[PDB]
C-alpha cells in the first residue's frame, strides 16, 4: 500500500518514568550570628583600649 | 552629650540578615522559614509575635 513515517503512528510507552534529579550544588556562605568583633565590642569597657 | 529620645535611639534587636527569598511553610503546627541564600532554617510558633 505505502510507506509510513514512525511519527505518523502514535506510540504507547512501555517504560516506567523514574525521574531522579541531582541535588543542587549548594554553597554555604560564612554566616555568624555575632563575629569575634561584635562580641569584643559587646563588652561595655575594654581594659586594653582604656 | 546631645540628647536623643530613648525610644527611637535604642534597638534591643539588631537587623542581622536581609533575606530576599525566605520561603515560609507550615508543618507540625509550626512555621519553617528557610533561606537558601544564607542556608538557614528557623522554626517559629504559628502565632505572630506581638
Amino acid at each position: 500500500s505505502h510507506q509510513l513515517s514512525r511519527a505518523d503512528i502514535t506510540t504507547v510507552s512501555t517504560f516506567i518514568d523514574l525521574n531522579i534529579t541531582m541535588l543542587e550544588d549548594h554553597e554555604f556562605v560564612p554566616l555568624e550570628v555575632y563575629t569575634r568583633h561584635e562580641i569584643k565590642d559587646s563588652g561595655l569597657l575594654d581594659y586594653t583600649e582604656v | 552629650w546631645d540628647w536623643v529620645p530613648k525610644r527611637p535611639s535604642v534597638c534591643t534587636m539588631t537587623k542581622w540578615q536581609e533575606v530576599d527569598e525566605m520561603l515560609r511553610s507550615e508543618y507540625g503546627g509550626s512555621f519553617r522559614f528557610s533561606s537558601d541564600a544564607i542556608s538557614t532554617t528557623f522554626t517559629t510558633n504559628l502565632t505572630e509575635y506581638p
